[PDB]
RNA sequence: UAUACCUCUGCU
RNA sequence: AGUAGUAACAAGAGGG
């Protein structure tokens, strides 16, 4: 080494070495490339920790803060609000459960709350509430030495995840959570009085990101997310033997500035001895609906649906009765996932900060706050969306919503395939967007990218209608271009 | 000094421990301390989120049972005796912290705002802080290094660590001397101020370190780069917007004196490209504001050397800073510049000095004393001196003083032994004047060192010898011997600055064309100037207004464009073209615009918009080609490529957008610019380009190998970006 | 320590600190002592110190 | 009508939409189980990797060691590992050649370095494999726990106190053939009540061999890596040991001091200067190409970076690079790379089995994969147990080839600086030319030239040349196109974007307590405002919504609120008390005073003249028992990951607010209960010497000595002195008592 | 063997 | 059952 000296070396080796190692750009061009492959299988069922869409309320008026008041006097003044109850009958059932344990903890549960008194509730270990939390389903742990010679001891199962199909709820549940509502969601916290200008400007701006945000459906999301995960969390950390009742409520404004409280069903949390951030919580949700689960049953393969009443409403012209439905289940939940869940409240920053980067560059352009035009002056001139006529261009105060959506989704359907589907192809649309740029892209291994990103699409209905809106993007542009 | 004794007895009395402070040594006592059985968590978020649901998640010393009851007035438990694993310490409900602030022992602390100078300082620039108002704009911002620690009295890290441990650990001090007053006057300053503040030594060590030496940090800047606007950077810019802002506190001599430099040359350099240069500077010089003063009453005020200030000086009829004085002898410079530079240089006794070594001619006349002289200088040399005086001894004295004075090598390669001269209030004089003090006291090897020329005989004129003597026709090098008012200066319409014998001093086009960064906001108030600083600014703003008066200005390029190209709109654009380019960069543009009107059909808008702008200024009649053109920015040259998009000039389709370093300044035409179905003209003078080249016409040609073809000829050539095309040489000239 | 003697004397006193570490110290004079010792003579290492 | 948000693409470049394709704001992917099955599929790819190298059985050990370096040219686009030697040197030789004298100064401040370098040094820093415990153990432990154990044995050179010292005894442990160490474990005695039995722990001598401990000093351990982004997949980062620690140290900061004087080169810097090094490779590529010439940009990842690149060609370096200095230190620093070249892995906790039908479950350790039947295991699986039996040796694996994620650090960049820095115009000589900027496996590079296919000879060049030093370009993540647009996250379009979503799992409430929070969160929000475009409205937002976060969280909601928490009432009683409520803090039930221009300001500075004197003389009490005083190195410091790990310093007063959660206590029921007591004696001894030595916590005090004596010496004059010139009756005591213990023993 | 209890642990 | 996803949780250890 110390006498070492270059000759030529590189270049000699350079010429001994194989011509089969190359590197050959093959030129991109988006025209030709095919559509992202979508698996085969059943279809994907719902896999939330909540009724998204589906949910109903039962609400009262209550001048009460954000959080204040007992949970469970809230709930037990919220359950008042609704006369027609009904006797409890399945009506889509849990195909792979004891169904009759879960009929039978809405009683108990029911009941357990109609004889309570205090803040807290812990409900009785029934031998149908131990199946349905997983009481005692661990296997016991036990030297090798002591079970070495048992013939089905095996390494547990490993295998990749069950590959399942795009159904068509997953972009239903978008299309509404992209909406607006009739209730202020979100209550912001009070700031320092403002005294920069820019401060002026920026609460003028913030009011506006404020309205088209709070009403947002996706924001109540938020709220249940905050609201559950949060006392999830803190339950199971407190009453680790205990199995405890959690009402799933919220707060929120009429378009009135009216303070209302809703209540959207209970949980009942299981044993609660979490020592690893993955370590599981089973708890079971019972949440009401209208929806019938038979119109679209593939949805719902985790629960098990009751049907418990009735009420009336009315259409435009037609009023009629309809039946209300439970939907029960058991679910669960690491610390990591609810700790993330608490934290919720942040895509709100992922979808403003997008906007407002939005307006301030146009802002600086035409050198003036772009703001109450871009939301005052109302233009629909950002593409979000496609009909069978064709590709829609939404407002801004849409696009604030569609990306609060997609930022909450990405929450709720967090998953290692997101991860890597989301990782992988970004690269493509880059090399997409580098050819619209005519900035002359080249590949080397464009398939292996291809397999890439089509190795990360398996079974989660965010991740597939991810990869389907990928494909609806790739189609639309090969449209305009060609 | 008792309980402290006591302690280490009862502590030596149990052997457990006896053996540790026995057996580790006073290096091994740092390793053992940081032994733990804790470890780094790993996820601290998930980890209080969890921990603040239990009832005694704090830790607190066992005191506290003392200090704090166990139950409180609500029946809330405070404190347990559950000790934290691997401490002394109890476990404590927040409770506890609450009752503490609520009902625990009263200190004394008024005097905290001292220790955390640091901090209240922050608020104290806020406070008395103003706000302009918000100007929306394309932001350039430039990454660079800069200071992150306002206030920091600027010594190394031991230098700042020395002068720590002397004001809270004196006894326990190392071992290491006090440099000078910079360490000592911090010292007692800091040693009076924190007089008995009844708070833990660590963090007013703490506090000290973090105070007094510097810290930088790479961001991106714009505008000001001071550190106390570097601390506001996050209120006073945005993407899109600037918050007019000043910090409380007086603004610093340096800074003051390094942006009046950077307004001056910006303000001249405008000048220069108007009609009435004259008149325009004046206008500038009484609108523009640094740091919200006038620039004007700084101007009258500031001792600064600077050619584009002393130009500003001139024209506002304020006396230039040409005197000075060293040695006892007081300096005039009639013609030069001071050129100075930062350097480090050997003493014959190999000792480092730090000069500011001058560069460049430069014309004195020097007079004191009972002696006077004219001299010449240029960078470490001495080329004339013409001396003068009532006495030899008075003319040797001067002699010496400037042969210090031309800091030639000479005169330090002759520097034996050490120079440790110390002005009377015990302060250490500059190099300047160390070397000074030495060879008035010892000139011998200096003038055996100097050397000597042999010289023609003048009269009136004689030369001096190494010896005293003096010779008709031999001299030390560079002097003669031979036996003083404010000079009336003038400056003319276009900046010429001339003396009264109308001899040129300063030119605006010898001004320094550097664009650094300004320390203090600069504001003009200028129709001449963009309301932007910069040349990215220039750019941005010149190629916005053409965009923005597209259309307006489309009908004038066929109607009458050369008023078109006279806008004053493109004059600031000028300045960031070469002096000796212009002419012949308009003369190639105009003529490119002359043949895409005489060439009927081909039309470029975007094209026009391109070069537009380099239009604006008397052409010449030249016939080179030019594949781009150079525009000075930031110090490095961008090269703007007149066929298709550069990094300087980005036509996006995609975006419909232009985009100017990186920054979009409009959507174009809404779409009548996209649909440009044409064959190029207007690229090269007196060709045209018909499309792909084709090889029946033989071999590529390159732009400098078109003045040999036939006025209907068509051939290939290399036009740039690795791109060949066909081209043919029109008939007619435009 | 040593160093933290100086130190500890000089800051109970007017005393300069030295620039080396000196070998004892007499309270009632207030003299930091510098002892030398040698084979040589005296005034070579009295001239030498 | 549904709804794509994808669709904003029609409109927005993608890099300008950059944020929709970053779902950071849900849980990363998590590793339950164990890391062995990705141990070992690491440790057989990076084998099959150089299946053609020279297999050779290792003198001291026994490991099947593959060599791969100067082995066979690959003739396939597939991840190689078979450098060549002299091909390395070249371009380390040509990195000489176009930086005069740059390892010059690099060795001669590595030499000061080493010289000047402590042994306290070592005690900062990450955690390290403690071959003492075989778990990993913080630094200052496991370095403590190795300096006993080779006290107890013949070793303590170190005891002069400075690392070199310590770093020599390492090297003469491998020739004491029975090295003496103490284990612990649990006894159960018999205790009477006025019987039940009792467990306690007992110690035990064991004496290993030469075959021992040589392979537990050359052990690294695995684990997953949790946490990770962008990935479907598990990987195994691995942990180092506690001898090769002081090696690696000068070896990195060697290459540290090369890296920071090389524009190619990413590391150390950070973001900011990234991209200011990125932006002048490009203005420099741009102004030293011609009017007529062509600029593509690749945008670059390196498949395999570790599993591909070879301790014997880090020793090359390390030799190359101090050619011409001392041997000691030549020697010093290829210390390292050799005990790389013979490095064998842990393969962590093992496997998990579970029986259906008799519904039990039971743990194996990775040991007892030599002796298993594979019954148990599916293909996958027990065919990876296959191929590692034939590496595998005394519970560990045999790794000579290849590297592991968390090893080492850059050194490996200097490699893939050196051949971007082969790119010149004036080196190459060619029709195209080629310059950019690297960090580990990721990179960009600009390739000039007059042509396209100009353009393709300078690829393939540029990506055979790296191949023949084991550097694997992937043709699947890496792409190419004209320069305008392209780096570790960062977006360059004509100028570098903002890429906020980045940092959006940053904003929340840190955990470290009240008063660091509140600091980290406000400085969180003004950074993001400077560095990563987050505009006014969004940052009030911001603001807003971490005072909700850490309000809910701290269980500190204000005074007036309704509220209902085991606080609430404690911050009433404060809250009616107290004057001036805007002078009270948000973790004591007060408001929230920020805004876009407050966020640089410290709380407690920003309510200090609004502060009843009371209270504040309450809230900084410097006496106050929830604080416990750090060292002016470890004060206001918290942890952070964005990179591996690193500390983030922020601004706050010291208050009651300033405190710390309770520790871990799981260590209770386990074998090594013992260090609690060992910790909390320990500290006991340093509380007090602090006493006698408050500078001590301060700067650390350099000094040979028994650390009683240092504390007597200084006891007799103070005591002497604080009379002297400060009752003799005091004086006599103490002095007595001074006596009287050193007496003692 | 089963049922009750009791103690320690919740990143070790 | 359910969580989950290339391997785990569905309490672990002790009074054996
Ligand atoms: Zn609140």
């Amino acid at each position: 080494v110390s006498s070492f000296k270059a000759n030529g070396n590189i270049e000699a080796k350079l010429g001994a070495m194989s011509e089969k190692v190359n590197a050959q750009i093959e030129s991109f061009d988006p025209r030709t490339i095919r559509e992202l492959e979508l698996p085969e299988g059943k279809f994907c069922t719902q896999r939330s920790k909540f009724l998204l869409m589906d949910a109903m309320k039962l609400s009262v008026l209550n001048p009460a803060h954000e959080g204040e008041g007992i949970p469970m006097k809230d709930a037990k003044a919220c359950l008042d609000t609704f006369w027609g109850w009904k006797k409890a009958t399945i009506i889509k059932k849990h195909e792979k459960g004891v169904n009759t344990n879960y009929l039978m903890i809405w009683e108990q549960l029911l009941e357990s709350i109609k004889e309570m008194e205090g803040k807290f509730l812990n409900l009785k270990k029934t031998n149908h509430l131990k199946w349905g939390l997983g009481e005692g389903q661990a296997p016991e742990k036990m030297d090798f030495e002591d079970c070495k010679e048992v013939p089905d001891l095996f390494q547990y199962k490993s295998e990749p995840p069950e590959k399942r199909k795009l159904a068509s709820w997953i972009q239903s549940e978008f299309n509404k959570a992209s909406e607006l509502t009739n209730s202020n969601w979100i209550e912001f916290d009070e700031l320092g009085n403002d005294v920069a200008p820019i401060e002026h400007i920026a609460s003028r701006r913030r009011n506006f990101f404020t309205a088209e945000v709070s009403q947002c459906r996706a924001s109540e999301y938020i709220m249940k997310a905050v609201y559950i995960n949060t006392a999830l969390l803190n339950s199971s950390c407190t009453a680790m033997e205990e199995y405890q009742v959690i009402p799933i409520i919220t707060k929120c404004r009429d378009t009135s500035g009216q303070r209302r409280t809703n209540l959207y069903g209970f949980i009942i949390k299981g044993r609660s001895h979490l020592r690893n951030d993955t370590d599981v919580v089973n708890f079971i949700s019972l949440e009401f609906s209208l929806t019938d689960p038979r119109n679209e049953i593939h949805k719902w393969e985790k629960y098990c649906v009751l049907e418990i009443g009735d009420m009336e409403i009315r259409t435009s012209i037609s009023t009629i009765m309809k039946p209300v439905y439970l939907y029960v289940r058991t679910n669960g939940t690491s610390k990591i996932k609810m700790k993330w869940g608490m934290e919720m409240r942040r895509c709100l920053l992922q979808s403003l900060q997008q906007v407002e980067s939005m307006i301030e560059a146009e802002s600086a352009v035409k050198e003036k706050d772009m703001t109450e035009p871009f939301f005052r002056n109302r233009e629909n001139d950002w593409p979000i969306g496609e009909s069978p006529q064709g590709i829609e261009k939404g407002t801004i105060g849409k696009v604030c919503r569609v990306l609060l959506a997609k930022s909450v989704f990405n929450s709720i359907y967090a998953s290692a395939q997101l991860e890597g589907f989301s990782a992988e192809s970004r690269k493509l649309l880059l090399l997409i967007q580098a050819f619209r740029d005519n900035l002359d892209p080249g590949t080397f291994d464009l398939k292996g990218l291809y397999e890439a990103i089509e190795e990360c699409i398996i079974n989660d209905p965010w991740v597939l209608l991810n990869a389907s809106w990928f494909n609806s993007f790739l189609k639309a542009v090969q449209l305009s271009m060609g | 000094s008792m309980e402290r004794i006591k302690e280490l007895m009862e502590m030596v009395k149990n052997s457990r421990m006896r053996e540790i402070l026995t057996t580790t040594s006073v290096d091994h006592m740092a390793v053992i301390k940081k032994y733990t059985s804790g470890r780094q968590e790993k996820n601290p978020a998930l980890r209080m989120k969890w921990m603040m649901a239990m009832k005694y998640p704090i830790s607190a010393s066992s005191r506290i049972r003392e200090m704090i009851p166990e139950k409180d007035e609500d029946g809330n438990t405070l404190w347990t005796n559950t000790k934290d694993a691997g401490s002394n310490r109890v476990l404590v409900s927040p409770n506890a912290v609450t009752w503490w602030n609520r009902a625990g022992p009263v200190s004394d602390v008024v005097h905290y705002p001292r220790v955390y100078k640091m901090y209240f300082d922050r608020l104290e620039r806020l406070t008395h802080g103003t706000f302009g108002p918000v100007k929306f704009y394309n932001q350039v911002k430039v990454r660079k290094r800069v200071d992150i620690n306002p206030g920091h009295k600027d010594l190394t890290s031991r230098e700042a660590q020395e002068v720590i441990m002397e004001v809270v650990f004196p006894n326990e001090v190392g071992a290491r001397t006090l440099s000078s007053d910079a360490q000592l006057t911090i010292t007692k300053e800091k040693k009076e101020e924190l007089k008995n503040c009844k708070i833990s030594p660590i963090m007013v060590a703490y506090m000290l370190e973090r105070e007094l030496v510097r810290r930088t940090r790479f961001l991106p800047i714009a505008g000001a780069t001071s550190s106390t606007y570097v601390e506001v950077l996050h209120l006073t810019q945005g993407t899109c917007w600037e918050q007019q802002y000043t910090p409380g506190g007086e603004a610093e001599n340096d800074d003051l004196d390094q942006t009046l430099i950077i307004a001056s040359r910006n303000i001249v350099r405008r000048s220069i490209v108007a009609i009435d240069p004259l008149a325009s500077l004046l206008s500038m010089c009484h609108t523009t504001s640094i740091s919200s003063e006038p620039l004007v009453e700084i101007l009258r005020s500031n001792p600064t050397d600077e050619q584009a200030v002393n130009i500003c000086k001139a024209a506002l009829g304020i006396r230039i800073n040409n005197s000075f004085s060293f040695g006892g002898y007081n300096f005039k410079r009639v013609k030069g510049s001071s050129q100075r530079t930062e350097k480090a240089v050997l003493t014959g006794n190999l000792q480092t000095l730090t000069m500011t070594i001058f560069e460049g001619y430069e014309e004195f006349n020097v007079s004191g004393k009972r002696a006077s002289a004219v001299l010449k200088k240029g960078a470490q040399r001495l080329i004339q001196a013409i001396i003068g005086g009532r006495t030899l001894e008075d003319i040797l004295n001067l002699m010496i003083t400037l042969m210090v004075f031309s800091q030639e090598e000479k005169m330090l390669k002759a520097v034996r032994g050490d120079l440790n001269f110390v002005n009377r209030a015990n302060q250490r004089l500059n190099p300047m004047y160390q070397l000074l003090r030495h060879f008035q006291k010892d000139s011998s090897t200096l003038l055996k060192n100097w050397g000597t020329e042999e010289i023609d005989p003048i009269m009136g004129i004689a030369g001096i010898m190494p010896d005293g003597t003096i010779n008709k026709t031999q001299t030390l090098m560079g002097v003669r011997l031979s036996q003083n008012e404010r000079i009336r200066v003038n400056i003319d319409k276009y900046l010429r600055v001339r003396n009264e014998k109308g001899e040129l001093l300063i030119s605006p086009e010898e001004v320094s064309e550097a664009q650094g960064q300004e320390k203090l906001p600069i504001n003009y108030n200028s129709s001449l100037m963009w309301e932007v600083n910069g040349p990215e600014s220039i750019l941005t703003n010149t190629y916005h207004w053409i965009i923005k008066n597209w259309e307006l200005l489309k009908t004038q390029w066929m109607t009458d464009p050369t008023v078109l190209y006279n806008r004053i709109e493109f004059e600031p654009f000028q300045t960031l073209i070469p002096k000796g380019n212009r002419a012949i960069y308009s003369g190639f543009t105009r003529t490119l615009f002359q043949q895409m009107r005489d060439v009927e059909g081909t039309f470029d808008s975007i094209q026009i918009i391109k070069l537009l702008p380099f239009s604006a200024h008397p052409p010449s009649l030249g016939r080179t080609q030019f594949s781009s053109f150079t525009l000075n920015i930031r110090g490095a040259p961008l090269r703007l490529l007149i066929r298709g998009n550069s990094q300087v000039f980005n036509y996006n389709q995609m975006e419909n957008v232009i985009i100017v370093l990186g920054k979009s300044v409009g959507s174009p035409e809404r779409s009548i610019l996209t649909e440009s179905s044409s064959i190029e003209s207007a690229v090269l003078r007196g060709f045209l380009i018909l499309g792909k080249a084709n090889s029946k016409y033989g071999p590529v040609l390159t732009i400098g190998e078109l003045d040999k073809l036939g006025r209907g000829e068509k051939a290939n050539v290399l036009i740039g970006q690795g791109d060949t095309v066909l081209v043919m040489k029109r008939k007619r000239d435009s | 320590i040593a160093w933290t003697i100086v130190n500890s004397i000089c800051n109970m006193t007017e005393n300069s600190k030295p620039r080396f570490l000196p070998d004892l110290y007499d309270y009632k004079t207030n003299k930091f002592i510098e002892i030398g010792v040698t084979r040589r003579k005296v005034e070579d290492y009295y001239y030498e110190k | 009508m549904d709804v794509n948000p994808m669709l904003i693409f029609l409109k927005v470049p993608v890099q300008n939409a950059i944020s929709t394709t970053f779902p950071y704001t849900g849980d990363p992917p998590y590793s339950h189980g164990t890391g062995t099955g990705y141990t070992m599929d690491t440790v057989i790819r990076t084998h099959d990797y150089s299946s053609r190298g020279i297999w050779k059985t290792n003198s001291e050990t026994g490991a099947q060691q593959l060599n791969p370096i100067d082995g066979p040219l690959p003739e396939d686009n597939e991840p190689s590992g078979y450098a060549q030697t002299d091909c390395v040197l070249e371009l380390i030789e040509g990195l000489d050649r176009s930086h005069p004298g740059l390892f010059e100064t690099a060795c001669q401040e590595t030499i000061d370095a080493i010289q000047q370098t402590r042994v306290d040094k070592l005690t900062q820093g990450r955690q390290t494999y403690d071959w003492t415990l075989n778990r990993n153990q913080p630094a200052a432990t496991a370095l403590a726990n190795t300096i006993e154990v080779f006290r107890k044995n013949g070793y303590k050179l170190n005891e002069s106190g400075r690392l070199i010292d310590f770093l020599k005894d390492v090297l003469l442990s491998f020739e004491n053939d029975s090295m003496e160490v103490t284990t612990h474990f649990q006894k159960k005695k018999r205790i009477r009540d006025n019987m039940i039995t009792q467990r306690t722990i007992g110690k035990k001598r064991v004496k290993l061999t030469k075959k021992n401990y040589l392979i537990r000093a050359l052990t690294l351990n695995t684990m997953t890596k949790d946490a990770e982004r962008g990935k479907l997949k598990r990987r195994a980062i691995a942990t180092p040991g506690m001898q090769i620690r002081g090696f690696v140290y000068f070896v990195e900061l060697l290459a540290r001091n090369i890296c920071e004087r090389l524009e190619q080169s990413g590391l150390p810097v950070g973001g900011n200067e990234k991209k200011a090094k990125l932006a002048n490779v490009i203005k420099k590529m741009m102004a030293k190409s011609t009017d007529e010439e062509l600029s593509y940009t690749i945008t670059g990842d390196n498949t395999k970076w570790n599993e591909n690149q070879n301790p014997r060609i880090f020793l090359a370096m390390v030799l190359r690079i101090t050619a011409g200095q001392p041997e000691w230190f030549r020697d010093l620093l290829a210390v390292a790379p050799i005990m790389f070249s013979n490095k064998v892995a842990r393969l962590g906790r093992g496997y998990m089995f579970e029986s259906k039908s008799m519904h039990l479950r039971t743990q194996i350790s990775a040991e007892n994969l030599s002796d298993i039947n594979l019954r148990y295991f599916n293909e996958d699986t027990k065919k990876k147990i296959e191929k590692i039996r034939h590496l595998m040796v005394e519970g560990t694996a045999s790794l000579s080839p290849g590297m592991m994620m968390g090893m080492f650090n850059m050194l490996s960049t200097v490699l893939g600086v050196s051949v971007l820095n082969l790119g010149q115009r004036e080196i190459l000589k060619r029709t195209y030319w080629w310059d950019g900027l690297q960090s580990s496996d990721d990179f960009a590079l600009i390739i000039n030239g007059h042509f396209k296919e100009d353009i393709q000879q300078g690829v393939n060049h540029f990506y055979r040349t790296c191949k023949l030093v084991g550097i694997n370009m992937s043709q699947k993540k890496s792409y190419i196109n004209k320069t305008g647009t392209f780096f570790t996250s960062f977006f360059y379009r004509y100028g570098f974007v903002a890429n906020f979503s980045m940092e959006l799992p940053s904003f929340g409430v840190a955990g470290n307590n009240e008063s660091a929070d509140m600091s980290i969160g406000t400085t969180v929000i003004k950074t993001n405002m400077i560095n990563n475009d987050l505009g006014p409205a969004t940052a009030q937002m911001a603001i807003q919504l971490f005072i909700k976060d850490y309000r809910y969280t701290y269980r500190c909601h204000r005074g007036d609120t309704n509220l209902e928490t085991r606080r609430t009432k404690s911050i009433k009683r404060l809250w009616t008390e107290t004057i001036s409520k805007a002078g009270l803090l948000v973790a004591d039930g007060g408001p929230n005073p920020y805004n876009l221009r407050n966020l640089h300001i410290p709380e407690v500075c920003l309510k200090w003249s609004l502060m009843d004197p009371d209270y504040r003389g309450r809230l900084c009490n410097p006496n106050n028992p929830f604080v416990h005083h750090m060292e002016v190195e470890s004060t206001n410091l918290a942890v952070v990951m964005p990179g591996p790990a690193k500390s983030l310093e922020y601004d706050a007063v010291a208050t009651t607010h300033s405190w710390t959660p309770k520790r871990n206590r799981s260590i209770l029921n386990t074998n090594q209960r013992g260090i609690l007591e060992d910790e909390r004696i320990y500290q006991k001894c340093c509380q007090v010497f602090e006493k006698f030595f408050p500078s001590s916590t301060y700067r650390r005090p350099i000094g040979m000595a028994s650390m009683l004596d240092a504390m007597l010496s200084r006891a007799r004059i103070d005591a002497r002195i604080d009379l002297e010139s400060g009752s003799s009756q005091d004086f006599s005591e103490i002095t007595n008592t001074c006596k009287a213990i050193e007496a003692l023993k």
